[PDB]
């Protein structure tokens, strides 16, 4: 399981901050995905990370205003949220999934080494999810 | 006739220079070949079915 800071009410304006822990050090090579849920409406792909920290994706409608970090040592999820308007208030996950990072055109050199590869990394699963922090902003 | 000259087979040249002969047509048949540097990769090999 996956454990996810408490639930927390914000004026907005301001900044919070969510965190995500795994229990230990049991979940490293899992890559790290955030995800919405606003109620009714479905839920929303806030971006991922990636596991070796070789890809920071976030959707770029909330690219400006959500930022996602990960703590090796602590092996901690931050999730830091800015405009914290009313559209923000609502339940916000943390999964700990597998993708496939498949090896598409690729520059062999004539000797047969590598000199490139675009090597694009396809979402496969997200096996474990955190409990769910609810985030609410009021005026 | 009449001749009598001393041999040494180990202080023979010959077959020194016979030697570096051999060598160098060695090389130079390989010299005009296809290079396999590529070969140089992670096999993955299985057991290989019909055999004693
Ligand atoms: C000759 O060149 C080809 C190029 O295509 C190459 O084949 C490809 O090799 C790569 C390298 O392993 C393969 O990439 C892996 O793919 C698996 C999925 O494979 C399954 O699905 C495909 C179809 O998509 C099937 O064809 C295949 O048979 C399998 O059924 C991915 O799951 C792998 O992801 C792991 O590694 C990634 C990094 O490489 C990680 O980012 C990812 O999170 C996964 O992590 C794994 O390891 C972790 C520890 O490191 C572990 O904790 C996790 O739990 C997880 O197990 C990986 O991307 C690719 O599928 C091959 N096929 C194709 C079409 O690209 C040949 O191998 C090559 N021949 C040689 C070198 O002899
Ligand atoms: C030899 O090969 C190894 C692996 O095979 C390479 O190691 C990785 O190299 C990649 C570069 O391709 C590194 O990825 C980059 O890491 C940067 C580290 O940033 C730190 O600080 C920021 C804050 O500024 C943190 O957010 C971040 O988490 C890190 O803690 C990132 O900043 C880079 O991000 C940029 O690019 C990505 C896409 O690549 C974008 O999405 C981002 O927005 C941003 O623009 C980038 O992720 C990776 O860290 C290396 N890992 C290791 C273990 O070394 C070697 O680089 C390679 N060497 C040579 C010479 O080829």
């Amino acid at each position: 399981q996956l454990v996810q800071s408490g639930p927390e009410v914000r004026k907005p304006g301001t900044s919070v901050k969510v965190s995500c822990k795994a229990p230990g050090n049991t979940l490293k090579t899992y890559d790290l995905h955030w995800v919405r849920s606003v109620p009714g409406q479905g839920l929303q792909w806030m971006g991922w990370i990636s596991h070796e920290g070789d890809k920071k994706v976030i959707v770029e409608r909330f690219k400006a205003k959500v930022t996602i970090d990960w703590d090796r040592s602590t092996n901690t999820a931050y999730l830091q949220l800015s405009g914290l308007t009313s559209g923000d208030t609502a339940v916000y996950y943390c999964a700990k999934g597998s993708k496939h990072r498949l090896r598409d055109y690729a520059l062999y050199d004539d000797d047969g080494a590598l000199n490139w590869a675009v090597d694009v990394d396809y979402l496969s699963n997200l096996e474990f999810w955190g409990q769910g922090t609810a985030v609410t902003v009021s005026s | 006739e009449n001749v009598t000259e001393e041999f040494n087979m180990w202080k023979n040249n010959m077959v020194e220079q016979m030697h570096t002969d051999i060598i160098s047509l060695w090389d130079q048949s390989l010299k005009p070949c296809v290079k396999l540097t590529p070969l140089c990769v992670t096999l993955q090999c299985t057991n290989v079915n019909n055999i004693t």
